[PDB]
């Protein structure tokens, strides 16, 4: 299920970065076809995934990026 | 490739004479953090409006001459402008906003933008998502972030930790976005740690030399950690 | 100043594998015919479908490669981009291309377009005042072509008078539009004629001498002949 | 009235232009507000002025261009 997938990052973020200045993720591929629902649903899983972090910052490249 | 993240921000929020918006100032702050005063980041505010009104165009031209100003002020090196739409064609304008920035220069690859601002209400998020979609179809990277209100500004030195988070797939790019935001003064005292984390299947070791070879390969210096997922 | 106009054009006609669109290549023919060579025109072509949608992206692609190829073919030295825009989002995504076209770079001080294909019947219409709008509100002048279906290509070599009707206010900018255009071989065989049309209280004798001096003053060979609008 | 001057033009670049290979005229200014009838007027009107001309390129400037 998302939520227990998202509670569960939840936790781990928080125990091993509760205390941290500035947290970077993945951010996840958005929904498709703009059903309201299942954008409701996109944004509540990234807030309840990082619930009470307070400086987060969501990256998602073209996966055509070469950094080296 | 050498890749560095050529900055597009897209802002949506009101406008007044009267106040000046923190998030706004602190988006343009983290901007100026990744950018070091390189770079040339393009700037975009969308102005609900007349698009053939005098009176809104002079609008317009007073935010953008806001944008300049508070640019110069964090340093950040660019342009900025301003859009003007009707209420019913914000979304048309912000998708060809971005399909035409960098006409004949320089493209930006990556958009910078905050998380919406007020709780899901049964619009703010509607445009968010066409933002994420606008920026994947013109082959730009997305940075999103998120608590921008606590976001520093060039006054403070950080200090502690910026925990980059790694998953099965993924990329070097967020592992990149920390190591420039640990160049600038602002965060020059944080120590960079990245965390993978593993799978039922994956062994905590071998995931944990992997990472380091590669933190390794991108000549950036962090700290390593695996945590296991499940539980 | 030496203001020479640096183009803009918006194409807004369907596209198809199956066909080329004479309008449209005449219009890139114009355009090239005033440029001689020089300077650097943007083509801008905008396309309905789904601008979040990676087959209309792919359609937009090859749109622009034919442009890109079109353009080459007239000599029109300049870029060419394609705008994928909702039905219902073509007034924010004409009107925001106007305003964001430039950013960084030189900006366009000309728009070109052409006249209405179809007889008004109770759209095509409501895209065209749009444009002249944003235009003027964006600071540029714009120039229309009527007629474009029988305009000349490279080919041709046109003899005859090019004429310019002159009125008590306007500008030089209609005889400067003819003497470049004159510059070009395709219109080079032409005399050029400046037509100044009198009112009941202009004397003819004195509006004569006037555009003779101006025309003097902008280094443009021409004929004056003033004709009475009166009768 | 409109159509009058309209037609009068018309007449007039005719008489003296009738043959020749292109005319340049003043666009005049567009109507305001979007009224569906103007804007049917403002088309109409230059339509009766070029009645029969085959080339026709009609220019409107900011007034600010500065030529020399």
């Amino acid at each position: 299920s998302k939520m227990h997938t998202a509670v569960r990052l939840n936790e781990l973020l928080l125990q091993h970065s509760a205390n941290s200045q500035l947290i970077l993720l993945n951010l996840p591929k958005p929904p498709v076809h703009k059903d309201q629902q299942a954008l409701d649903d996109y944004v509540h899983y990234l807030e309840v995934m990082t619930d009470k972090l307070n400086r987060v910052i969501f990256v998602r490249g073209t996966g055509k990026e070469v950094i080296t | 490739s050498n890749w560095r993240p050529q900055l597009l921000l897209l802002l949506s929020m009101q406008w007044s004479k009267e106040i000046i918006d923190v998030r706004y100032l602190n988006l343009l702050n983290l901007a100026s953090q990744l950018k070091a005063g390189k770079g040339l980041t393009v700037v975009t505010a969308f102005l609900q409006g007349d698009p053939t009104s005098p009176d809104d165009k002079k609008k317009g031209e007073q935010v953008k001459a806001r944008m300049d100003f508070d640019m110069n002020q964090v340093r950040l090196r660019g342009f900025a402008k301003t859009l003007v739409h009707s209420e019913d064609q914000v979304r048309g304008s912000m998708s060809t906003l971005v399909q035409s920035v960098g006409l004949g220069g320089l493209k930006p690859n990556t958009m910078l933008i905050s998380w919406p601002v007020h709780e899901r209400e049964e619009t703010e998020y509607n445009t968010f998502i066409e933002k994420v979609h606008a920026a994947s179809i013109n082959d730009m990277a997305i940075v999103v972030a998120k608590g921008i209100i606590d976001f520093p500004s060039a006054v403070f030195r950080m200090s502690g930790m910026i925990d980059v988070y790694w998953i099965v797939h993924d990329g070097g790019l967020c592992l990149l976005m920390g190591y420039l935001l640990k160049q600038h003064k602002v965060w020059r005292g944080c120590k960079l740690r990245v965390i993978g984390i593993a799978q039922e299947s994956d062994n905590n070791v071998k995931m944990q030399e992997d990472l380091q070879k590669y933190v390794y390969q991108l000549r950036i210096d962090a700290k390593i950690m695996i945590v296991e997922l499940a539980d």
